[PDB]
């Protein structure tokens, strides 16, 4: 029974972002979007648009709610006291319209 | 097909975007101010003119109907069929 | 389309999240952080 | 020919053991039970409707037997479940302890018959009726 | 600590094996925090059980 | 009584500042870790080129796979071959169907070779059609290129034809100013 | 798309299997093996009219030859059986070569359509300035 791979946790974790109740549950969390880690984690995770690891995305919708979501990392700001400025309004963003993003890919589906 | 074409183009599925992840093509806006030039001068074709108003400056996107040492009004038109404003 | 829904299709349903590995990757955070 | 996948010549089917198709009261002859509790007689006619009691089998009785014994008048038991329980030397040997294994609930100390005398001696006369 | 009044509580792996229906909503909400493990309800499960 | 979604990956923990700001000096100079800043770099593809997700396998080049190799059996495997296969499995199961209804009207015993046999020529028509599958996905995608070829042949025409209605109204206010000069 | 039909075709014929049988088992009725056996039936049985349940059998049979009939239509209408995939892509390269020579002839058609503009409009501004300069 093999460790996880980088390659793999990471795969399921960029995919799990088309699942819009997870990023919420990201988003809702206080250390979360105020650390710089998530940013530039999802800064990172932008090999997933590129081949050769496109192919291997079984969920798109999750590299499109990664883009949305990288969006607002250029103009987020971190300063001295590790709070990332400009953050406070992204988890009204998704709450507001996390179930309009679902249905709208969902319609997509069909 | 549809969806490999959007992710191996732009990297993501075409789906609606509300916040930022247009522009106005600055040579479009020339020539649509040549041919709103243009198009003034094709309703003033049709149109009897005052003859203390026959000094009349064609020229950015409207035009200049000035009486000398008195006044200038600039007035544009949208398209022929619609009056000027 | 009325019993098949868009629970593992559009994305990974809650239960995938689960039984997947990324779930495993956090209780064996501590292995796969493991620097020389 | 053109051969089609599963459709082969050599394999043959059989009927169903018994076959359905027969009237299996002949094949195994339960024509008795069948004419002897038949609606009708086989000739056209109907029989005699047989009654929904059992008053044919007990009026071959003398007794005092003029309503009928059920569950619901209050005189009959439930028994099924009592009525249902279950349990060198040669054959023959073993057979008499067999017709003897049972018997010892006939003789005293189960069934003396002296108390028995006794207590039907405290019978007194005439029995209360409605 | 978050308080039993205050969370939403499901068990997708006992609803993709067993799925949920009226016939076993109660086995379904004994895996919940919800539930008491000294209820007569699990004790007479124990019960039936033996 | 834990969380319902799993955390994100501890990765995270490793993409501060101060990495970003070492790692394209790092770049300047199943992985072997030397420093924090190898989680800063994507990982290779998988080298098995399989990867498990969602507690499955994935292949990075799938590959449809054989009733042998799943444990069942083929009959019979420049697709015109597999068109009159997938006739003759057509043809195969009407008349394994005659015969379970055959079967099934003078002996309901023996029913179950027949479904057998019916089971095994409709997984035969399917993976047929999958093997098909990848031939009418090219055919979709040639599809696609010749109707984006007829979308701009017919704007071709369009523009042309508004061009020469051009060119004839043009002459016909040449013909009139002829004819009233 | 084609394939899809295909495959709903063969899914909704084997369920036409399953519902023949479905009918075939609930709704038969009681005959004589022979004339002297009596004859009776239950409530909980649904007793049909055999000319009718004569006439369903013949309609199940006929909707069952006539999917049977679009199955293999289908397979005849599928679409490419005789090319392979070697001459996919000699279409797939030249298909692309006449999309790049479609766009480039519309590049030459909009550059003579952009010269038709110009031209019109000198035309119609000489005389509009003409004109208003004579009327003025």
């Amino acid at each position: 029974n093999p460790l996880p791979t980088r390659f793999e946790v990471e795969l399921e974790f960029i995919q799990s972002l088309a699942n819009i109740q997870y990023v919420t549950y990201l988003l809702t969390q206080q250390q979360i979007w105020k650390s710089p880690n998530f940013k530039n984690y999802l800064k990172y995770l932008e090999y997933w648009c590129n081949p050769p690891y496109s192919q291997c995305i079984v969920y798109p919708n999750c590299l499109f709610i990664l883009k949305l979501l990288n969006g607002f990392m250029e103009s987020a700001i971190v300063n001295e006291d590790g709070l990332l400025e400009g953050l406070d309004e992204l988890p009204k963003i998704i709450q507001l319209q996390g179930p309009q993003w679902m249905n709208e890919m969902v319609e997509r589906w069909a | 097909l549809v969806t490999a074409l959007e992710v191996l183009s732009l990297g993501r599925p075409n789906l609606p975007t509300h916040n930022f992840k247009a522009k106005v093509p600055i040579g479009l806006i020339l020539q649509r101010l040549k041919d709103l030039n243009l198009t003034v001068s094709i309703k003033i074709a049709l149109m009897n003119i005052p003859k203390p108003l026959n000094s009349y400056h064609i020229k950015n996107g409207r035009i200049y109907f000035t009486v000398p040492n008195e006044f200038e009004i600039q007035l544009s038109t949208v398209n022929r069929q619609s009056p000027l404003f | 389309k009325g019993a098949v829904g868009p629970n593992n299709f559009i994305w990974p349903a809650e239960d995938a999240l689960r039984r997947g590995m990324l779930a495993m990757a956090s209780l064996h955070s501590k292995e796969l952080t493991r620097i020389p | 020919p053109s051969y089609y996948y599963y459709v082969d010549p050599e394999t043959t089917y059989t009927y169903q053991q018994p076959n359905p198709l027969q009237d299996l009261i002949s094949v195994y002859g339960l024509d008795d039970i069948s004419r002897q509790v038949a609606r009708t007689n086989l000739d056209g006619t109907k029989a005699v409707k047989l009654r929904k009691s059992y008053k044919n089998q007990i009026a071959d009785l003398s007794g005092k037997f003029s309503t009928i014994p059920t569950r619901e008048n209050g005189k009959g038991g439930q028994i099924a479940h009592i009525l249902f329980q279950n349990n060198n030397m040669s054959e023959q040997q073993w057979r008499e302890q067999l017709r003897n294994r049972d018997i010892a609930l006939f003789q005293p100390p189960n069934f003396d018959w002296d108390l028995c005398s006794s207590v039907l001696s405290q019978f007194e006369r005439s029995y209360p009726s409605e | 600590v978050t308080p039993l009044d205050e969370l939403q509580w499901k068990s997708p792996e006992w609803i993709q094996v067993f799925g949920l229906r009226t016939e076993n909503v109660l086995d379904y909400f004994a895996e919940s925090p919800f539930f008491d493990k000294t209820s007569n309800n699990q004790v007479i499960k124990m019960q039936r059980q033996f | 009584v834990s969380s319902l979604y799993p955390p994100p990956p501890p990765y995270v923990k490793f993409f501060t500042q101060s990495n970003l700001e070492k790692l394209p000096k790092y770049k300047e100079k199943e992985e072997e870790i030397t420093c924090a800043l190898d989680y800063l770099i994507p990982p290779p593809m998988p080298k098995n080129q399989q990867y498990r997700a969602f507690g499955s396998i994935w292949q990075v080049k799938d590959q449809l796979p054989d009733l042998e190799s799943m444990g069942l059996t083929q009959l019979y495997k420049n697709y015109q071959y597999k068109i009159q296969e997938l006739r003759k499995l057509l043809k195969s199961l009407l008349l394994n169907y005659l015969e379970l209804i055959g079967v099934l009207s003078i002996n309901p015993d023996m029913y179950e070779r027949k479904v057998e046999n019916i089971r095994t020529i409709l997984v035969n028509i399917h993976h047929l059609l999958n093997e098909y599958r990848p031939h009418q996905s090219r055919e979709s995608l040639i599809m696609l290129l010749e109707e984006q070829l007829e979308y701009k042949r017919g704007e071709i025409r369009e523009i042309e034809q508004v061009c020469k209605q051009v060119h004839d109204k043009l002459t016909s206010i040449q013909d009139t100013l002829r004819t009233g000069s | 798309d084609r394939l899809t039909q295909l495959q709903i075709c063969l899914d909704q014929m084997t369920e036409q299997f399953c519902a023949t049988l479905n009918y075939i088992d609930k709704n038969h009725g009681f005959e004589r093996l022979t004339v002297n056996e009596p004859q009776m039936s239950d409530k909980h049985a649904t007793v049909v009219p055999p000319e009718e349940f004569s006439n369903t059998i013949d309609e199940l049979s006929t909707d069952i030859i006539l999917k049977t009939r679009q199955i293999n239509k289908l397979i005849d209408s599928l679409p490419g059986v005789d090319v392979s995939a070697e001459e996919q892509l000699r279409k797939i390269d030249m298909l692309q070569k006449k999309l790049v020579e479609v766009e480039d002839e519309k590049i030459e058609a909009i550059k003579k359509k952009e010269k038709l503009l110009r031209h019109v409009d000198s035309l119609i501004e000489d005389f509009v300035d003409g004109i208003a300069n004579s009327k003025k």
